[PDB]
């Protein structure tokens, strides 16, 4: 999970969709809980979503609950976030992150490893 | 033979007549291959030195209750490769048989393979002027990935991949871990084996939240529930698992692990209409 890289990100209508992916080439990706954060212009980075290592248990933030979907392919060591019904406030830089479980609930921060981030704009 | 009854999620093997030193057999060594998944049980009835025609029988590994042959090769504690496994190894003094029961945990993180050898090659029976020796049977077991993590509470910090909540225990802790589950969703917990588990053998008895946390047997609340428990595994931990199926009555109960300075409570709410 050392190397995390995002793909996707562009411009959408005020009700369209986009899809982000996060890849890690390391086998130990299998052992980490995966997640997505977003940072808006001049705003504190906020939690978006997370998926467990089994790929069966998901946790979303209230800000995206009902519109965003997270999943993962452990064979390819990838995870994806399907964002639908995008809104002007969803404009932000989206980063993916992984964490080794412990210290409480699996989805709860602090997250350990981070990507570089991909920009998502809508209007 | 080894048979897996897909209805009861139980694999049963009888290794007695196949290795008997009084019967004649074509093959000195026979192999059985069985694949298991989370929550399956493997029940193997095998003999002891006290049964006639098995006087020199032995198991490999010898400590069958705790160990398997990892990768068909080296004898390892099964707790190390199958975190949360539950084994029992009970003797029947009437028939001189032993029964080994292995419960696969409700979630398996890593695909694993191991084997078990029931070796009666040293036992012998005399028929007329001939001396007939016993035989050998090997079981090759394969365990798949476990599909979903347990919506439960690991109070040890050592089962982080098995439970949705896992935290290392510090002194002066007083944590309450809440869980809501529907039908066919596993819950459970893990504690230090020297901590006090209350009520006795949770979930066999629980504090019924609806009746002022009175202690009740779980089966006096539901007969539509399966559970398992181990008081102390080889790593020194206590674990319990629970799952409902086809239960319509709503339930609310809890249990506690307490040391001299810390308390840990798991509180389960079973709602037959809860949607994840
Ligand atoms: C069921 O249980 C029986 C009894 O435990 C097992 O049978 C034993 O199996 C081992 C191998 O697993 C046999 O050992 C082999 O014996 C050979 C030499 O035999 C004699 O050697 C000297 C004389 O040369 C005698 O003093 C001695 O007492 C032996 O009788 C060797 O060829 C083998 O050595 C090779 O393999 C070993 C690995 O095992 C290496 O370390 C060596 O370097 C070398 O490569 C080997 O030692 C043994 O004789 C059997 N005992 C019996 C029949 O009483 C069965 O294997 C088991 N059944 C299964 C698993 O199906
Ligand atoms: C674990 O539980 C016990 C029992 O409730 C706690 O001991 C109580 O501490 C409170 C603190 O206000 C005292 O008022 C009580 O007198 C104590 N209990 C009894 C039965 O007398 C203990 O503190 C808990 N452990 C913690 C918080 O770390
Ligand atoms: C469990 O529920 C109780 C009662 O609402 C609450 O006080 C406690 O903080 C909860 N524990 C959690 C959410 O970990």
């Amino acid at each position: 999970q050392v190397q995390l890289q995002e793909s996707g990100g562009g411009l959408v209508q005020a009700g369209g969709s986009l899809r982000l992916s996060c890849a890690a080439s390391e086998h130990t990706f299998r052992d980490y809980a995966m997640g997505w954060f977003r940072q808006a212009p001049g705003k504190e980075r906020e939690f978006v979503a997370a998926i467990s290592w089994s790929g069966s248990i998901k946790y979303y933030a209230d800000s995206v609950k009902g519109r965003f979907t997270i999943s993962r392919d452990n064979a390819k060591r990838t995870q994806y976030l399907q964002m639908s019904s995008l809104k002007p406030e969803d404009t932000a830089v989206y980063y993916c992150a992984a964490r080794w479980p412990g210290g409480g609930m699996w989805y709860e921060p602090p997250y350990d490893y981070w990507g570089q981030g991909t920009q998502v704009t809508v209007s | 033979i080894c048979k897996y009854d897909v209805t009861t999620k139980v694999a049963t093997c009888e290794i007695i007549d196949t290795i008997d030193s009084s019967v004649l057999k074509e093959h000195h060594t026979v192999h059985y291959s069985i694949t298991l998944s989370r929550w399956d049980k493997l029940i193997i009835k095998y003999p002891t030195n006290e049964k006639t025609h098995f006087e020199n029988f032995f198991v490999n590994p010898f400590n069958l209750k705790d160990k398997v042959l990892y990768n068909y090769n080296k004898p390892i504690n099964i707790e190390h490769i199958l975190p949360g496994a539950i084994t029992t190894d009970i003797y029947d003094t009437r028939t001189k048989i032993k029964q080994y029961i292995l419960r696969i945990p409700p979630y398996v993180h890593k695909d694993i393979h191991f084997s078990l050898e029931f070796n009666n090659s040293l036992s012998l029976t005399k028929q007329n002027q001939n001396i007939i020796y016993g035989n050998v049977a090997k079981i090759f077991i394969h365990i798949n990935q476990g599909y979903k993590e347990i919506h439960g509470c690991d109070f040890t910090g050592k089962y982080s991949h098995l439970f949705t909540y896992s935290k290392k225990p510090l002194p002066n802790d007083d944590d309450i871990c809440n869980v809501t589950i529907g039908n066919n969703t596993f819950s459970g917990f893990a504690c230090l084996s020297h901590f006090e588990l209350k009520p006795n053998n949770c979930f066999s008895s629980v504090y019924d939240y609806n009746e002022a946390n009175k202690v009740k047997k779980l089966f006096d609340l539901s007969t539509k529930v399966e559970l398992d428990h181990i008081k102390q595994n080889t790593s020194g931990y206590t674990l319990s698992y629970i799952i409902f199926n086809k239960e319509s009555t709503k339930l609310k109960f809890s249990c506690t692990c307490s040391s001299n300075y810390s308390n840990y409570t798991i509180r389960i709410t079973f709602d037959p209409n809860y949607i994840i």
